[PDB]
């Protein structure tokens, strides 16, 4: 993986210089939101189970993919579909803490688009349930880090598209 | 594109063979039906634009989950183009009817279709019952025009059925 | 490049060593060494 | 079907289908009218079966209906009829397919994953599909109803 | 995997209703000939050392392929070719067993190019090797069954070409 | 054949099918009985054919025979009498699809860039098809010989 | 604990234990005379607390006091205190150990059998608690609740 | 692997008391003396690979147990027996983190004690290497830790003897 | 980082991240204001740091420089500064980032492989940061000593 | 050969080769002069052994050639004999690499399988090798003995 | 896999004939020089540490490929760039000690050329490695065995090309 230091920090090492001023100023603001992220790390692990009931009913149950046809009607391939939503809320609460999308790239979003294509899941049912997702974790956290949270998972939705 | 006679070319040109007594009596079964595939297939055609119109209704009055907001068949801009991604099912089996087999139907039709519909949200599930509600209603104007019916013309519509939908059991 | 697999699908797997001796056709053969022409195993036999 | 595994038990053996398993699918061909018989009067009675089973359900647990619980109004208790819709739907098809395995692919993987995602209970489900055993017994024949209530307890050993 | 049963179920599942008078009349068309298929299962699962012997001294024996030179000269070539075809026999009988090729697509043609083409295996023998199997199995198995079989052998080597 | 030719024209203009084309069709599937007994008796008469259009082009073009020519050896004619015997066997599935497009995908395309490469001259091989459709019309009666020879006279435009 | 967990995790590295966490250790025996007043805390107020989560749990869900869910009547309502009595005698168990190793093997490891087992719903038992754990998160300080309200919000997530 | 802060909630769940009185100052007294083990464990890691230095020069290296005949004497015997007693300090520095020996009989002392009366391994010129490490950590950690590191280097003796 | 052993020791049990390790989290960004300017202090006197440590090295370890050793000749010398300006660089990354991890990756995990194929003896550079840490433990402040000495501690303990 | 799995047995270790069977691979080379002059005697006088074989195993077994046997025709011995041909073409590449390898991946493996397809007894071609081994032996003198018919041991061992 | 011997077999067993008088002086040509290769692997196995030694230091050491902008920097993908050069000696110890290339084809040459640009490390360095490696090899050796190992040097190099 890689993290918000330690991308700050191997910018510097291929250079192969020492800790620029510049550098210094990127790791402090890491720094003075770095209280905010620790507790909004707590705060989404507890509803974690929580969440993905007030996702998946805000844009995908009662429709037409939990439905004869769709591809959560099949009640045991609509469980794969919250364990899908329970790596998208893992891994992104991931990168939170890590303040860096890089958790998400060559672990998740690496091989991802091509499952799904090799599966006929709906991309855009997909991006649908996530972006729905975004707005409830906003509510639980606050507005504060719901700008914070809400990059890495427009970087899960951006990736998959 | 390729025929139930074309099709039995190629099961007996791969291994290099000619027609023999099989082959001469499995082409045989197809002409005895072809007045029957032919004369089904014009009363198909005899009011194609009135029997995807008669369909959808039947559909949309069925599944209210397709008119009211949600699924893609709000607008008339859905809805015109709902009646025409309607009527390739009606016209591509019109042509595997008269072709024999569903190779005509195998790559123009459902090769791309569950990736096509991904990308735009269209739902695979009512199609299905779109197809289905064309199965039997396509069954009543063979039935009220006096041609017999059977598995020929009413398999080019579950083959629209079984291949796209995806497997469940 | 993506293919729609089923839902139960078996790749089909050359036995690295004897051509007989895939487990696709004799399961009760699976536990025997692979001979010449398989690669090299390995047991531990002797301990100090 | 009954055709299905008696193929992936055979496969995983790696040689034929014996004469062993082979008469009971010869058998069941033979049997193929009362297995019809067994799922028309089902599903030509699915309104005297749920309007039933959903009181007898309520009598056996009647915290589902009662304030603070899971199933209100004629919403959400209206889709605790439609799950039982389906499950009589399901068991239909493994009647007429003579196995386990349509029901076992549909609805008898993975249910204890969801059903707490849901927030329903799991065992009041399974007190759902008994007294659904009750109605459809009842209604069914003394010799078939052994055999389409040999169905009806594999959903009871999926949840519970 | 599925066979007639298992397609009608499944599609009629699929739209949501229950199984209906026309679907019933595809259960009893299938119903009408599995008595005829179990005879003809059976009477291939006396003879499958028997079918492949005949089979190979029809089309491949005392030829290119079985001197040296060919593909199955070496004892350790020539046992495979046996078993390489076994399990052509065998899957066909499944799959007339089923009523439906969906077997053939999942088991049996998966590598079927590039399994072959990757080991110097000739295509074109295999294809010889197969309707050389097929006038042997509905020479012993009768006219009738002999088609339905013959659907499903000339099923694999279409899908093997 | 002249099914799929039907479809695939009505499919590049979109529209149905036309009361052209379903006239068309209907009147090649009620002579379908028609063509496969004259398409049986080519095949029934194929060793007879292909030995007197052999010895009807061999006479014509001895310079193929005489050493130095290309089929010259016992094993080298015996392979131009299966260079004949894939074309008569191609003109079988002409005249039962109702058009050449068997003989375009299997036999036609690529036919004067493969026979440059094996060094046989090209319009050799348009006067033995031309000599197997001298014996071909004897054996038909008059009416048909007229429709069977159409395909053998097809296959000499694609040589020369 | 907080030492227990750092060890066996140097044994996986078969190192010594880094400075890293070295600094952990000892920012844990500094605030070693900081976590004691939490735990004291839960001792004058564990008559309060579960008697006022209680009431602020079925509040929230009554399907319980309703007949027929797993906690009806006066005897059935002592455990559904003292199992949340067991849970706030979990948590002084670990807050003085500062983290969860004696909160999993007493507390969660197999909490999704057991009230499956009895009947009781955990989505229930998680609300009650998360009742619990806005209780104590007021009672105690703000600089208090801070960072054992990090590690009261632990339980609900593991449970449920 | 447990600690004592484990240990004292090991012997107050079981009775059915809560966190007493009485359990506190067992803690306050680990609270008290932690601070020192921070001080202590950091500067056996400084010496880890130089504590095995004086291990062997001054009670094993020129001695007439290396010369040919005696036990330390091939290179497999060598290297095998300064790793077996790098583990006996390691594992000594987990249990002056621990407060307690109840890291020793888990990991060192399961299997110790046969396995040297099985391998020709002298007991008594191990418990002359240990008890000889004792006071160079006097050395190193100050007068007071070095007696606490006493404790389990005597557990070390008291279960290798 | 502090991060970098967290989320992957989490991870790898799936599960969300334990409140002890958040801990860990806290327990630092309020020292990255103490992190930061240790490590502008040490490159701000890098060049006195490599200028003393180099030299009093070769009156603790004179072999090195004595002919049939490798670093005969100031040609190599310099070349040898470059390990220990690198070296002091990975000290200032690994005081940023907080613990153990990106001088291990950068500078540690071949050195027993590196150094053997260069022929240097491993032992030497050893001695070397004993003096590198010698002299920026006598420059830096008290407070920090403990902090900032103890990660050149790791490099020493895994090198020799 | 000796070569081909002294490396294997060095490279699954991924080691280099041990100077052990570096004798093993120096003294098979000059071993390698003496060893193809019993490969050229052996080749010299094939029709010489192959009918003598065939004489000597005709003799023991005369069911296999008598009609009701396997063997039975004026050409079905003359692959019979020749499918003996083939083992003496094997043991001269088993005599050439010093090995039975050749043997081994040539001529063994699915020996059982071939022949219970094909009808013959798989006793009734080991018995000829014997008869082989007899004729074979009598052709060399006293220390080509025992270094040729060790290789006729072990395809006799192997197909019995 | 297979070796000069093997070979020559295979070449002679798949045209069904004997070891006629064509293809024994390709065995007598090598068990010519079987004398000459064993002398030939015994000293590149005494000094290989330092053929690997030499190679790197006319070609990669104080450039700027090992600059701290450069492949080589950090010491994780230095230990594997002499491991990666020390899989290049070995295997070609193995085809001299063979006489025939046909161990480098399997596994040296397996995907290398496709894994180099999948990681990024340059090919054009390591055809200037294994070709300094050549020059150090013939030295140390001989002239008459510096050339056959130099063969399959450049058959390496030939692939990576
Ligand atoms: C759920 C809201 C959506 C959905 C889910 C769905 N997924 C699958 C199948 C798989 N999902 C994965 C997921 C991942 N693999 C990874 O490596 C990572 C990164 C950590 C993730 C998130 C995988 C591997 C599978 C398939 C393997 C398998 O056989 O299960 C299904 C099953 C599809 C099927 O037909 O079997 C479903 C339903 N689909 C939706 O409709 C929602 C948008
Ligand atoms: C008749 C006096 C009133 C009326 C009745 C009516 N409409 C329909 C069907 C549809 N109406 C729509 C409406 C719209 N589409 C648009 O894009 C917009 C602009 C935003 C509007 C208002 C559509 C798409 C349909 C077809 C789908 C459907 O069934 O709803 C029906 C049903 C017809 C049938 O039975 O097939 C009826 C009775 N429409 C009017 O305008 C009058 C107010
Ligand atoms: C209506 C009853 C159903 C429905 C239809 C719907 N379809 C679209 C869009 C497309 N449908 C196709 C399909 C095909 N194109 C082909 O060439 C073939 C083979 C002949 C098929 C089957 C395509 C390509 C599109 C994209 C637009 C286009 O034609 O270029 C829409 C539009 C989606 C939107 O909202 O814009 C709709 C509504 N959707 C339903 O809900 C019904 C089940
Ligand atoms: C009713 C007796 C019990 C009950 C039912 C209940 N279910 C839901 C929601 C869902 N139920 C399902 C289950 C299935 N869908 C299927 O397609 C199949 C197999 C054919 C099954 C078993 C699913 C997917 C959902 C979610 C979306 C949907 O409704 O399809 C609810 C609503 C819960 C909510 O929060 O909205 C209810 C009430 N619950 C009970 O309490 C009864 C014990
Ligand atoms: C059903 C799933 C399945 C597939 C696809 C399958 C294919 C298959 N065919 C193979 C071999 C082979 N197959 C043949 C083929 C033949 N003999 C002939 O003469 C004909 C030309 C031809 C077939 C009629 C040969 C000649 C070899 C190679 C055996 C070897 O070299 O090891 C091998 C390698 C043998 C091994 O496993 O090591 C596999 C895996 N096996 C399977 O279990
Ligand atoms: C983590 C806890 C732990 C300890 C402490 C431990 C010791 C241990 N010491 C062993 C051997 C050994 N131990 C010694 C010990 C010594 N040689 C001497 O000169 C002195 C008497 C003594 C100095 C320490 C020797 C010589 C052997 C190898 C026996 C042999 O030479 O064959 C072995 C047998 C395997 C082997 O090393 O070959 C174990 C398992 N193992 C553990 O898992
Ligand atoms: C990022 C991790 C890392 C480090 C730290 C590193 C050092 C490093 N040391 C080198 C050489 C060297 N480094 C040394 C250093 C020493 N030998 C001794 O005796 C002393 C113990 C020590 C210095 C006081 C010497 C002597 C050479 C030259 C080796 C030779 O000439 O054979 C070189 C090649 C020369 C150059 O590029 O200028 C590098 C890259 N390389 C790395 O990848
Ligand atoms: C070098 C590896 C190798 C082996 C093992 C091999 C065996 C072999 N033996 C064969 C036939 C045969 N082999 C025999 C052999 C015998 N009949 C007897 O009764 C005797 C016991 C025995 C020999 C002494 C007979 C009768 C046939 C013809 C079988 C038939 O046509 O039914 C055939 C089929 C004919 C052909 O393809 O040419 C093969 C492939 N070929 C090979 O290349
Ligand atoms: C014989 C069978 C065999 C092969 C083919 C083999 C290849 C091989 N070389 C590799 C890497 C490597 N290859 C190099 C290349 C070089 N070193 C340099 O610095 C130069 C630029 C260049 C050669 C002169 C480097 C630097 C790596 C490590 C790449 C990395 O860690 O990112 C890797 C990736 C391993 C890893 O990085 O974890 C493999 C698999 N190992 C084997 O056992």
């Amino acid at each position: 993986m890689q993290d918000a230091i330690t991308s700050v920090i191997n910018s510097s090492d291929v250079q192969g210089k020492y800790l620029d001023a510049s550098a210094i100023q990127k790791l402090k603001a890491y720094f003075a939101t770095g209280e905010l992220r620790v507790r909004a790390a707590t705060t989404i692990s507890a509803n974690a189970a929580n969440i993905v009931k007030e996702a998946v009913a805000k844009s995908l149950l009662y429709s037409d993919i939990t439905r004869p046809g769709g591809n959560m009607y099949t009640t045991r391939r609509y469980a794969a579909c919250i364990r899908d939503l329970d790596y998208y809320l893992r891994y992104a609460t991931y990168a939170m803490l890590a303040g860096d999308p890089s958790i998400l790239d060559e672990r998740v979003l690496n091989g991802l688009k091509e499952t799904y294509n090799s599966l006929g899941v709906p991309i855009g049912a997909t991006v649908q349930a996530i972006q729905a997702m975004k707005e409830v974790t906003a509510g639980l956290v606050g507005a504060d880090a719901g700008k914070e949270m809400g990059i890495y998972f427009d970087y899960i939705c951006s990736g998959l598209s | 594109m390729r025929d139930a006679v074309t099709s039995l070319i190629k099961n007996y040109d791969i291994t290099g063979r000619y027609l023999d007594r099989d082959a001469i009596d499995s082409l045989k079964s197809y002409f005895v039906t072809g007045t029957a595939r032919v004369q089904a297939a014009a009363t198909i055609t005899a009011n194609a634009a009135e029997l995807v119109k008669q369909a959808a209704s039947q559909l949309f009055g069925d599944l209210p989950e397709l008119i009211r907001p949600g699924g893609n068949a709000y607008t008339t801009r859905r809805y015109a183009a709902c009646l025409r991604d309607m009527d390739y099912y009606l016209r591509y089996a019109t042509y595997a009817l008269v072709a024999g087999d569903t190779d005509v139907l195998d790559e123009r039709v459902l090769q791309g279709l569950r990736e096509t519909y991904n990308s735009l949200g269209v739902p695979i599930g009512p199609t299905v019952v779109g197809i289905g509600i064309l199965k039997d209603l396509a069954t009543e104007k063979v039935q009220a025009a006096g041609i017999e019916v059977g598995a020929y013309l009413e398999q080019p519509f579950d083959h629209l059925i079984s291949e796209l939908s995806e497997t469940d059991v | 490049r993506p293919a729609p697999f089923g839902k139960d699908t078996r790749r089909i797997l050359i036995h690295n060593g004897a051509g007989i001796d895939n487990q696709l056709s004799n399961p009760g053969a699976r536990g025997n060494a692979p001979g010449s022409l398989g690669p090299k195993v390995f047991k531990l036999d002797q301990l100090p | 079907s009954i055709v299905t595994k008696s193929i992936v038990n055979a496969d995983a053996e790696a040689r034929y289908l014996s004469p062993g398993e082979l008469d009971r699918i010869k058998s069941f061909v033979t049997s193929g009218e009362r297995r019809v018989r067994i799922a028309e009067t089902m599903t030509g009675a699915r309104e005297r079966i749920i309007k039933e089973a959903g009181n007898q359900l309520f009598q056996k647990r009647p915290d589902v209906v009662s304030p603070g619980g899971n199933a209100y109004g004629e919403e959400m208790t209206a889709t605790c009829l439609r799950d039982l819709d389906y499950y009589l739907r399901l068991i239909t098809y493994g009647i007429v397919a003579g196995d386990v395995t349509p029901i076992e692919e549909i609805g008898v993987v993975g249910v204890r994953e969801m059903y707490k995602s849901l927030g329903t209970p799991i065992e009041a489900v399974a007190e759902g599909v008994r007294a659904m055993k009750s109605v459809a017994t009842s209604l069914l024949s003394g010799e078939d109803a052994a055999e389409a209530g040999a169905y009806f307890d594999y959903l009871i050993g999926a949840m519970s």
